[PDB]
DNA sequence: TATACAACCTACTACCTC
RNA sequence: UGAGGUAGUAGGUUGUAUA
């Protein structure tokens, strides 16, 4: 490669040259092909093998457009605020959260009841509140960083907490459809029967 | 596993190089499986065994089978490797590192930093600033000894967050003129994709960036010239992340591939994993089951 | 089935077969099987409000690719 | 519709300077980058290991094949690819007597039972690393079947 | 200190070979 | 342990909030 083209001795620079310079394999495969092109003569799968590896040595990858599907299923809207409910004396301490119609967490100091809306009745009808006393905070400002953290509850835990209620509200939802249940070590899994479908 | 690492522990400290081999693996037809069939067969497969046992062979007797070419020249990679060692004393945690630098003949330096540096805790899979600090120096000596100079930049990479009290630690050590970069490399995080059309997986090497400092790398999938998949049941793509640091996404994305192909242990294409986390973790899988070396070796030999 | 050893033997014997092609269009038919309205799934976060999740996951597109084999 | 890039498949250096992706291929055309001149082996185990493993090395002294050898290069050879001489001749070869295996691996505790063979085993190689003049570079255990279980 | 979650960590067995 | 990959199972730790 230090042998500049206007240095080439004469009776050789006029010919038609194969570049071994770069790589010493694409040289033989130009070679090859120049001497199959020009019926060159030649003579148990040791040489077939081996043309099929050297002609195979670099099939790199073309530039072609291709699409491709994830599994990361998209949400397209949100309710439009969080609300914290207070229901002091009206939840009982030795009650929990979960096997609630809503999904609802006690989380914080006070304001407990973290879900999207209210009608826990039938289930803790104390049916006597005050709704002055409510917190709401807008879902826009919670999901997409801006001044949603305060003293009460800093961005970072109120994003954790949605994800939470998210995964709770699909563990409710998928159980009026018609499948069954199956427990792995640290989720669930949800198939369909036999007889539907 | 007891017979193969305390067989490693004992002649690394004599420091002679072993291979284990069964009977079953040099010669499978003889050992059936009750029902005319081999246990585990290689009919298939007769020259990939044979190049792997080869390789090895070569590798373990002082040789170099290749080496890589398009690395940054002036930068040091380290791989940190926890394991729990919790037998005695306390569940305390274990860091053993190996480190990869090249320069000075364009030649390839491929060893593993030793001493495992310990932890007390059940978690805390960090380290305390004095081990951090002992760390960084060995790995910069070893380097300035090699090259008579010192790294112009260095590449922490982990499979663990590091903290700021780690991270001050390592700045405190470092030179006037030496940066360094933390990368994390998660591998099971559940992200697949599907090719819309045909029945073959996705290509090897695809990349996706989610932000300026996280990104996704296929490192399995469909690679063209073996027109073959190197995993099954589409392939899973790894997480790598800037953590403590200033650098661009695809330098680290390019580093990341390339340490990839050097896994002198098996003769492959590559592997998912960057294999200087793999070897660190087989230096460490070594280590746990002996009883307090007080220098270890250094050469990847004796261990692998 | 009660054991958790004859499912793993099983799932490990029964992937073996399906490949992208299996797996995707598997994913896809179960996804919209659940669904309620054509474009989305409601998850009833309250007794007025709701959670909706689009039927069509994300799509992703490259420049490279390669040909495939017969 | 996000976009995904691509990262070039780096490249291998071997011999004479040249480069690959795949290391089979280039250690099949251009071979190894530096030249140690033989391997002289060293094997423990009992006679039948022995003959299993001179079977083996002279096996891959000669051509071997795979059914697809796109997927998978075939091997040419030791000699042909390394340029090294392995050979079964020379052979260094330290013996496990049935009786040492059908005592040491019998009854005894999981733990005392694997402490014992790893004892025999490296017992024999260091003896025969510091009380033998002939060298040995790497050295071969080949196990029994039943000392795995 | 112990029990309800989301985000991260390691360590084993069992089954495949394209 | 000739190797590589996929999946299951088991536990643990930090940051809140409670009893
Ligand atoms: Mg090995």
């Amino acid at each position: 490669e230090n042998l500049s083209y206007d240095d080439i001795n004469i009776e050789i620079v006029r010919l038609n040259a194969i570049d071994f310079k770069k790589s010493w394999a694409k040289g033989l495969q130009d070679l090859l092909d120049a001497f199959e092109k020009q019926n060159v003569p030649k003579k148990h799968s040791k040489s077939n093998l081996l043309y099929q590896q050297i002609f195979l040595h670099d099939k790199q990858a073309i530039e072609k457009e291709e699409t491709y599907d994830s599994n990361w299923f998209p949400i397209i809207s949100f309710p439009n605020e969080l609300r914290f409910h207070r229901y002091d004396w009206r939840l009982p301490k030795q009650f929990d959260v979960r096997t609630l119609a809503f999904p609802a967490i006690r989380y914080k100091e006070y304001l407990c009841t973290f879900a999207w809306e209210y009608d826990f009745i039938h289930q803790l009808p104390k049916t006597e509140t005050y709704n002055g006393q409510e917190s709401i905070r807008i879902s826009t400002s919670d999901i997409l960083s801006g001044r949603y953290d305060t003293d009460f509850i800093r961005n970072y835990e109120c994003q954790r907490l949605i994800v939470q209620l998210i995964n709770k509200a699909f563990e409710l939802r998928m159980k009026d459809k018609n499948v069954r249940e199956y427990q792995m070590s640290k989720t669930f899994a949800y198939w369909i029967e036999k007889g539907k479908l | 596993a007891q017979f193969h690492d305390q067989l490693k522990a004992r002649l690394l400290e004599h420091t002679i190089p072993t291979q284990i081999l069964r009977e079953s693996t040099l010669a499978w037809r003889d050992f059936k499986n009750t029902f005319g069939a081999p246990i585990r067969d290689f009919s298939k497969i007769e020259g990939h065994l044979a190049w792997t046992i080869s390789t090895a062979a070569y590798y373990k007797a002082g040789g170099k089978p290749w080496k890589l070419g398009d690395i940054r020249p002036g930068v040091c990679y380290l791989g940190l490797v926890y394991k729990k060692i919790e037998k005695s004393k306390n569940p305390q945690n274990a860091c053993c590192a190996a480190q990869m630098f090249l320069d000075n003949g364009d030649g390839t330096v491929f060893k593993g930093e030793v001493g495992p540096w310990y932890n007390p805790e059940k978690g805390e899979y960090h380290l305390k600033p004095k081990e951090a600090k002992a760390l960084l120096t060995q790995a910069l000596e070893s380097y300035k000894e090699q090259n008579k100079s010192y790294p112009k930049e260095v590449f922490i990479h982990a499979r663990t967050r590091f903290n700021d009290e780690e991270w001050n630690a390592f700045n405190e050590v470092t030179p006037k003129n030496t940066n360094l970069v933390g990368v994390t490399i998660t591998k099971s995080k559940p992200l697949k994709l599907y090719k819309t059309e045909g029945a073959f997986p996705i290509m090897r090497g695809n990349a996706y960036i989610v932000d300026e400092k996280k990104a996704f790398l296929w490192t399995l999938g469909f690679v063209p010239k073996l027109q073959s998949t190197l995993s099954m049941e589409v392939p899973n793509p790894i997480f790598i992340e800037i953590n403590k640091g200033e650098a661009e996404i695809q330098q680290v994305l390019k580093d990341i591939l390339a340490l990839t192909k050097l896994n002198y242990n098996a003769c492959i294409y590559a592997d998912g994993e960057p294999v200087t986390l793999r070897f660190a973790n087989k230096i460490g899988e070594i280590l746990t089951a002996s009883t307090e070396i007080k220098t270890p070796p250094l050469a990847f030999k004796y261990y692998i | 089935i009660k054991s958790k050893s004859i499912q793993h033997s099983s799932r490990r014997k029964q992937g073996k077969n399906w490949w992208n092609d299996k797996w995707r269009e598997k994913l896809l038919a179960f996804i919209r099987f659940l669904s309620d309205d054509q474009n989305a799934i409601y998850l009833n976060v309250g007794s007025e409000e709701k959670i909706l999740i689009s039927n069509k996951p994300l799509k992703f597109f490259g420049k490279m690719s390669y040909v495939t084999p017969s | 519709m996000k976009e995904l890039i691509y990262i070039e498949e780096p490249s291998i250096l071997f011999a004479h300077g040249q480069k690959c992706t795949d290391p089979r291929d280039g250690l099949a055309l251009f071979g190894p980058l530096n030249q140690i001149y033989g391997i002289k082996s060293g094997v423990v185990g009992t006679q039948k290991g022995l003959q299993i493993f001179k079977s083996y090395l002279d096996k891959i002294q000669k051509p071997i094949y795979n059914h697809n050898n796109i997927t998978r290069p075939m091997f040419p050879g030791f000699e042909a690819v390394f340029g090294c001489k392995w050979e079964s001749q020379n052979i260094v070869f330290k013996e496990i007597t049935d009786e040492e295996i059908r005592r040491y691996l019998f009854n005894a505790s999981t733990h005392k039972r694997t402490y014992d063979l790893v004892t025999l085993f490296n017992d024999k190689i260091i003896t025969a690393n510091k009380n033998d003049e002939e060298r040995v570079d790497v050295w071969f255990v080949i196990v029994p079947e039943e000392i795995y279980k």
